[PDB]
Parts: structure tokens; C-alpha cells; sequence
RNA sequence: AUUCCGGUUGAUCCUGCCGGAGGCCACUGCUAUGGGGGUCCGACUAAGCCAUGCGAGUCAUGGGGCGCGCGCGCGCACCGGCGGACGGCUCAGUAACACGUCGGUAACCUACCCUCGGGAGGGGGAUAACCCCGGGAAACUGGGGCUAAUCCCCCAUAGGCCUGAGGUACUGGAAGGUCCUCAGGCCGAAAGGGGCAUGCCCGCCCGAGGAUGGGCCGGCGGCCGAUUAGGUAGUUGGUGGGGUAACGGCCCACCAAGCCGAAGAUCGGUACGGGCCAUGAGAGUGGGAGCCCGGAGAUGGACACUGAGACACGGGUCCAGGCCCUACGGGGCGCAGCAGGCGCGAAACCUCCGCAAUGCGGGCAACCGCGACGGGGGGACCCCCAGUGCCGUGGCAGCCACGGCUUUUCCGGAGUGUAAAAAGCUCCGGGAAUAAGGGCUGGGCAAGGCCGGUGGCAGCCGCCGCGGUAAUACCGGCGGCCCGAGUGGUGGCCGCUAUUAUUGGGCCUAAAGCGUCCGUAGCCGGGCCCGUAAGUCCCUGGCGAAAUCCCACGGCUCAACCGUGGGGCUUGCUGG
């Protein structure tokens, strides 16, 4: 699987970076969240903590999926803003 | 009052047992490998709508009228039924065979990717045909003028290998 | 049979001046009473969430508003139902952003970006005048606000002039009168969002409102109501308009 | 597609009605693989009756206490405040300013919100919670002691209202209006509270305006009946008053006799109104349950308290009509809220998950709650896209055997998706496997002049008409045509129908000219000149919500669907 960042925004109020990216996987299934997160952080120099992946979305016939991610500075602001369900889904907190 | 329901996008014949119409539609269905009568009537209704818009816009005064005129002609050019130097009066000469020629099944046949319309339908439904960058599984997609030169076999597909048995048998004819 | 006031608003019954998807959900935010009318305003929640895109959910928008980050006319506003209207300034210092609220040629409200210097002035159209006890003069403005002046300078103000003010402290500057060569911007009607110079005024009998003729910036003339003409200058606009 | 065909005679041309052929809605027979989208599913008969569970709370930054852990932190009830008058459901009643559109209120009220100008001084009191006794089958409820507040009261000042005499500063098209001066009187505020801190945040009262939501008035528009012709008696107006938030016979005392009506009053019948919907080439005909705006109602009827707002859908009082518990003393309930049950019927779903999204209430906030809303479950609701195989050799007249290919769909698995699941989407393995019926077959009208059975019997038949021993018309088999996951039957609307005729029908003999004449209203009216500009035409301003309808572009694979923009619709009103 390969990754290609399409757009980045900075939200100075909530204190986050909002990343829109594409994921090319030709002949393979939809990649997991662990691999996408590892690659994202390894590339963009982000803390593995303070980074949550929203939807990974596949399409009818594409072999190209889309992705949205949020990168926070502090972890307290993160836990204050984001809801608990995406945190449990990503694995940064327990149910 | 009453709210709006969704209405059919096709019309039926006024009488169901006329010999001329029966023969014509039988020939067309056989030659183009159409599942049922409902498809034919869909394309005929498309054509009838085009013709009605032409008749209404013909010799009518208004900026909106000329706007609609240009929009109609450009939409037809883009669909691939008329050329760039065409006039409103050229719409009243179109037939349903044109719409039947502009669909993905017929085009996959003409382009030599299949030997028969039935084989083309099967390929399209099983997912061995890709438009410029997208797999499509509807044999009546009505390919546009800017996509007819980007139709081929899907990347992951047995037919994408030069040395496939059925691909060899298909190429036999060409 | 309804026995009291309304507290809900459905999306299909929302005003046309908004930029809102009507068939997506069933409910909309019902604006609270405030400065401007319902047909000429929009709540802050929509500006923060759907216009600028600083949030995706109303919870986030409300956190942003309650943290004290959005200013209107130079004042912190925390109510997500507070209505924002024509000639209002929306400012964000943590991003140095400044917007003026104006209408389109369709009648819908947009944000026009402006500079930090012009973001300190707001024009107010005088809608009415009153005498208040102590013999003071009260001007009633277009956003619903009021201003006091003295009896000695009452002839220097009339019911269609414009007053420019420093907005947080509300001190007056640069009165602009209604005359036959004044520059105006139209706010409502069929000729909304047009601009030009006044040519003629016409009066009528028994309640029918007065009318005004305007010349476009290229030679074309049109008419509208004198209540929909907002004076912004004498021969050259005094704010950045689109 | 601005369409026709069959049927009155021994044969013909007309008139005229019946039927066929199309679309939409409801019920139903037989049959049924998949996905997506949407404003569908006890409206038609009973606005009939209901077991059980839920559908409205929240505030510790208003107050006092009690319990649990090291003055501090957690939990419970009470006092207090805001809300509970919205949201949700139904279509009984209503032929009316109820609705729609244009206008008015200089004749009115408005807690929560915005702006400006001003204030917060001095005193007092009670009582829940708690302790000591309890009563009662329950429902409920008594006595004594003690206490606080943003609870209650008093004084003051500001302020509100009425009247009279003056001045003429403001708005407007126009002052019983606002402002200034003087006088005589009635009513009469406030929580300087809570929190942080060494001033800031949330709050309290008064005044001027706005906004939001309402109340009231007017012009115009909108079903059938004459075997319904005269109706009205506070009825129509005036003077003076009362009452109302406010104008008003709204109500009262007095003075008059007026008001509506053949251009159809009154009375009766039926009915929630509109945006819109179905159909048709259109002119037009019909309907107006589901989504939005408005109105009305909460077993039938009437009457009140509290509150900014109710004569109150999950608050109160009485009568009528039903039901439930009882220790027989007394007490309680009405699903036209979500599920669910009985009954009525031809005729309509689970006694499921969640506050993650949209919103509302409360709260400084964090957040809590919500059968609204969202998500799934069941259903031949509506629309869109597909499937039940394809290729080659040979053969027969579309199907057979031989060989090969594919996997939408089916079986199983990993990810993503989701509040959590599920569906869907990417990928892997298996395998032509796993998936067509309904009606018709004499002529309208498309397809058999084949076999057998029955024999005016049995049966068929929209209509014409078949059947009495050789049945192309009944029953079965074999063939064939139409549509096709759908296809037939019964009721209703439009069209067919120029059989309601403005466009656009007829009256010598087919239905149809009053027995004849006079004339009232109404309709139709000779030629020229001058004026006006009411109708009429052109141009421009303010209105006729959104959704729905047409077109183009864009996003879900395309589409149905959703978004951006341009036109239309709103049968029209009004200023120049």
C-alpha cells in the first residue's frame, strides 16, 4: 500500500492539523488502521500518540481509498475535544 | 394537497398488439441483445424528450430560449449524437438506433473486445471492462464522446493477459 | 391549537437568505431575538461551522464560542443563537481574520474579507428620532441600537443619514447625509447589492413610501425604496465592498 | 400518435348508446434471486375500548441539613429558580375574515434576547428538610419543637397612571402620540446576591426603543340545491356610559326604524383550507391522508386557579356515560404519544438499540435528559440498476452431445465500515454451480383450421356470440403469441367522448322552437367631431415562503438521489 497526501489544514483554535490523503492498494484489500498510522507518522514526523484516524473509505471499483486524520499537539486537548468512540476505535484508550 | 411520488422514466405503447411495431421491436431486440421491451422504451423516451425540447425551443423569443438552445446542442455533442457544427433542425432527424449505438454493450462489441453482444454483456456484468479509470457494470451507461477512446480490459482481469485462451479466440476474428 | 410561542424551526421553513442544506436533516437552529430581523440575519453557529469550516459539529462550535474566541462588533459573543447581520464585522485574532457581512445579487449573506484597520468602523443608518426626558435626542438605528445626542445639535441628524462609529466604544465619526450626489449601496429588493449615486427622490400620499432613483457606475439608471438605500459616501465609498 | 375498432338490416347510408384498447389509486388470486434511493405501511368502517413498559427535565457558582471517605472531596432527599403553553397525534366539528393574497393598528400585550441611560438604602418574619409522637387497608395526612436563602412582607426614594391649564422642541403623509412648565391626586421597585481573586465572571430593579411571538380590522378570491322565497327584533344606526391589553351592540340606559334579498337572501346538504396531486396534445375534468404553512380537538358538555403566555394532550372542579382496587369506611382511570392488545371490518408492522449526528429545555461551563430524531427488524409501497450463463465443433429444426471460459449472484473467510452491530465496499478460496412464472390462443386483438374427451348437458361470454355426435370458441395434452420478477381479477378517477360542445355539438322528418303576441331586468346596438382616461397596451418599483416542476454543471460506479445557478409556478394584488 502507498500513501499520497492531498491536502493539509491548520486549525489554530482547536489546535490541530487536519490531513486529507489517498491510499493506493492495487490487488490488495483495504489496509488496516495500524499500518496507515505507522506510515503516516513515520513520514510526516507526527507523534504516534496525539494522532487519530477518522474514516478510511473504499469505493466501488477504485483500488484507491481516501482518508482523514487529525493530529493534535497536546494529549489533554485531544481527550477534551475528541469523543471517546474514535479513541477506542483507534486504540489509544480502553472501553 | 398531496406530495409527489417518483414516476417512471419510460412509456408504453398505446396498443399492445400491432404487427408493424411488434416486428420492428422484435428485430431491434434480437439485433442488440436487449433483455426485455422496457429498455427500448427507455431509449425511445430519451429521444422523444430531446425532440420535444427542440420543437418547443424552435423559433421562440428570449435570452433563456437561446440559452436552452445552446445547452441542448452542447449536451448532444457531448453525448456523441451530433457534431460541433449542428443546428436545431438536425435533432428531428435522430433515431433510436443512435442511442442504441451509444451504449457500452454495443461499443464493446464494435471495438472488437468481444465477439457477440451477449459475451459483451457478460464481460460488463462480471467486471472485466474499465472505462478510463473506473469499472462499470451497467450495459446501458451511454458512453460519452470523451471516453470512447479509453475503454479496455480491467487491470485485474484474466482477459488482460495477451495469452488468455478466450482472448485469443476473441482476437481470431479481427 | 398553539397556546404559546414557538421554540423550533424546520429546515424547509428557514429563510432564503441562508446557505443551508434543506433536505439533509429536519431541524434548524431557531435564532434568538436580537439586533437584526430574522430575514436579514443568520446565527453564529452556521458562520463557524458551515461557512468558514473551523468545526464539523455543534459541540465543537459551542466549545469554540464559549472559550471566548469570536468577536462581533468588537464584543465577545458566546451564544450560538446570536444573529449576525448586514454591515457586521466578524473578527478572529488567533488568525488575524476580519470579515464584513453583506448580501449577494441574489439576497444571500456572504463574508467579505477586510483589513484590521477598517475592521474598527461600522456604519449605522438612522431609522428614527425621538425626544427623551431631560430634553435629549435619541437616534434609533438600523441594527436596533440607540444613541444619545444633545438638543443643540439635533438638526445635524435626520432619519436616513449614516453615522460611522468606532464599534467597541461607540464614538461617532464622519456623518454622511442623504443628498442628490451621494453614494449608496442597496440592501433589499430586486436590485440588491447594487451601488450608485442618487439622482431624484419622489414622495407619495397616504402612507405609500418614498422612492429613489440611482445611477449605476456605468450609466444605467434604476429605482428602489429610500429605506433600502444605505449611504456609504459622498462621491467615493468609505468601506471595502465587493 | 392532436388515432380508432366491434355491435340495429335480406343488403346500404345516418343518428345514437354499450363495449374494447391507455394511465393512476385501493383490495385481492398465482408466483418470486440481488442491491441502492425515497416525503410509504389502522386515513376509508369504530373521534370505538384498553393490560403492561416507557414518551420532561435540569441547576451544588441559590440555601440549610444528613450520610460516606481523608476543613476538604463524593452521594441522597427537601426548600428555591427556570421549563413543562414547544415538540408529538388525529381530522370529529366548521360554508366562516376559517383559509389565501394585498394592506392597516395614530385602537393593543409580549418572560427568554440586543442597545443606550439610570439605580441596589433601612428593617423584620414565617416554614419545609431535621427531632419527639403518630392516624389510616389504601389513597393520603394531624400535633409539638428548630431553622436558612436569589422565599415572604414593611419604610424610603426613583418610577407608573388619571385629570386640568399653558409652551410648541420630535417623528410622520397626517398627532387623542412623544418633550418642556405648573397644579390636584391614586398605585408604588430592586437579590449589591453568588463565584474567583488582590478588580473580573454570572446575576437583580426602573425607563426609551427594537427584535420574536401573538391579538384585532379591512379590500379582493374561492362547492351543490327553488319539490328551499321572503328573512332579521340587540335586529340596523345614533347620544351617553361600562368593560377590555385594545376599536367595537362586546354589554347596558335612552332616541329612531332601519339591515339582507331573483345579480338568490334565509334554510338545508356535503366538507378541515392552501401550497400541491392524477389525467389529458391542449382547452379542461376530477382529488386534495402521508412533506410544509395555517385552523380545530384531546370520552361528551360546562367552569376556574397559577403563570409573560392556558381556560391546559401525560394539572384542577361539577354533570352524563363507561371501567378498576376495597379491610365496604373510601378511593382511582379514559393511547386521536411510541410499542402492543380487543372489537369493526375487504382493508394496514417489533410490547427492538442509542442520545454518536440535527435540534429543544436546563446549566457560567463541563454536561444531563428527550418513543422528537437517528439506527436496524417485518411488508409484492414507489423509483433506479442488474441476474437466472458465455464461446467453439457437429447435428436437427431454438434446442441436443463434446470441449473450454467466467463468477454479478450463491457458500465460507480477513479488513474497512458502524454509537455498537448489520448491510454495503476492497481482497482470498470453491464451483455452471444456486435462481421463471402469469395470462391468452373464433373476431375486435398478436398467436393451432393438430390429438383425445363431453355432447343445448356440463360449461364459456366486458361486447359480438360458441355448444343440439365430426366443437379451430367447453375440459385436458402437445405446440405457439404477450409481458416478464412480475403477471391476472373487482371497485374508483381521467381519457376514449365534438355523448356537456368558450375553443367545439344539435332542434322539417332521427331527442329537441313555448299556441300567438306586448313588454321589465339583463345581453347586443348606425355614422362624424371635441374632451376624459375607467376598461385596454408598454415601461418601470414593492409582493406572491420553502419543497414540488424544466434545463445545464458537479458528488455518491452511472442512475434514481443530493448540491450550485438560470427559468418557471403561485390563476393574482398594489405604487408611479
Amino acid at each position: 500500500m502507498e500513501i499520497k497526501v492531498t491536502e493539509i489544514r491548520e486549525n489554530k483554535l482547536l489546535g490541530r492539523k487536519e490531513i486529507y490523503f489517498d491510499v493506493l492498494h492495487e490487488g490488495e484489500p483495504t489496509p488496516s488502521r495500524e499500518a496507515v498510522k505507522g506510515k503516516l507518522v513515520a513520514m510526516l514526523d507526527l507523534d504516534p500518540n496525539t494522532t487519530v484516524i477518522q474514516y478510511i473509505r473504499s469505493y466501488f471499483g477504485s483500488n484507491v481509498s481516501k482518508g482523514y486524520a487529525k493530529a493534535y499537539e497536546t494529549r489533554e486537548r485531544m481527550l477534551y475535544i475528541e469523543p471517546e468512540y474514535i479513541l477506542v476505535r483507534d486504540g489509544l484508550v480502553q472501553k | 394537497g398531496d406530495p409527489k411520488r417518483q414516476r417512471k422514466k419510460y412509456e408504453t405503447p398505446s396498443h399492445p398488439w400491432i404487427k408493424e411495431r411488434l416486428d420492428r421491436e422484435r428485430v431491434l431486440k434480437r439485433n442488440y441483445a436487449l433483455k426485455n421491451k422496457k429498455e427500448l422504451w427507455r431509449h425511445e423516451t430519451q429521444l422523444k424528450e430531446f425532440r420535444r425540447r427542440a420543437r418547443r425551443l424552435l423559433a421562440a423569443r428570449g435570452k433563456q430560449a437561446e440559452i436552452e438552445r445552446q445547452q441542448l446542442l452542447q449536451r448532444l455533442y457531448r453525448l456523441g449524437l451530433l457534431p460541433a457544427d449542428a443546428v436545431l433542425d438536425d435533432v428531428l432527424s435522430l433515431t433510436v438506433e443512435d442511442v442504441l449505438e451509444r451504449r457500452l454493450q454495443t461499443i464493446v462489441y464494435r471495438k472488437g473486445l468481444a465477439r457477440t453482444m451477449k459475451q459483451a454483456r457478460q464481460l460488463i456484468v462480471h467486471g472485466h471492462i474499465e472505462v478510463n479509470g473506473q469499472v462499470i457494470r451497467s450495459p446501458g451507461y451511454l458512453v460519452l464522446r470523451e471516453e470512447e477512446d479509453t475503454i479496455t480490459y480491467a487491470k485485474g482481469s484474466p482477459f488482460a493477459k495477451e495469452g488468455h485462451p478466450e482472448r485469443m479466440v476473441i482476437e481470431q476474428a479481427k | 391549537a398553539r397556546k404559546g410561542p414557538k421554540r423550533h424551526l424546520k429546515r424547509l421553513a428557514a429563510p432564503t437568505s441562508w446557505y443551508i442544506h434543506r433536505k439533509a436533516y429536519k431541524w434548524a437552529v431557531r435564532p434568538s431575538p436580537g439586533p437584526h430581523s430574522m430575514k436579514t440575519s443568520i446565527p453564529l453557529i452556521y458562520i463557524v461551522r458551515d461557512y468558514l469550516g473551523y468545526a464539523k459539529t455543534a459541540r465543537e462550535a459551542r466549545k469554540i464560542l464559549n472559550e471566548g474566541k469570536i468577536l462581533v462588533d468588537g464584543r465577545v459573543r458566546k451564544d450560538y443563537k446570536f444573529p449576525v447581520g448586514i454591515m457586521d464585522v466578524v473578527s478572529i485574532p488567533e488568525t488575524g481574520e476580519h470579515y464584513r457581512v453583506l448580501p449577494n445579487r441574489i439576497g444571500k449573506l456572504i463574508l467579505h474579507p477586510i483589513s484590521e484597520e477598517e475592521a474598527k468602523l461600522k456604519p449605522f443608518r438612522i431609522n428614527n428620532k425621538r425626544m427623551v426626558k431631560g430634553a435629549k435626542v435619541q437616534l434609533n438605528l438600523h441594527d436596533g441600537s440607540n444613541h444619545l445626542v444633545s438638543l443643540a445639535e439635533k438638526d445635524a441628524y435626520k432619519t436616513s443619514y449614516t453615522v460611522i462609529m468606532q464599534v467597541p466604544e461607540r464614538q461617532i465619526v464622519k456623518v454622511l447625509p442623504f443628498e442628490v450626489g451621494a453614494y449608496v449601496f442597496v440592501t433589499q429588493g430586486k436590485n440588491v447589492a447594487r451601488k450608485g449615486k442618487i439622482v431624484e427622490v419622489r414622495q407619495f400620499p397616504m402612507g405609500w413610501p418614498d422612492v429613489v432613483t440611482i445611477e449605476d457606475e456605468n450609466g444605467e439608471l434604476f429605482d428602489t425604496l429610500k429605506e433600502y438605500a444605505f449611504v456609504i459616501g459622498k462621491d467615493k465609498p468609505e468601506i471595502s465592498l465587493p
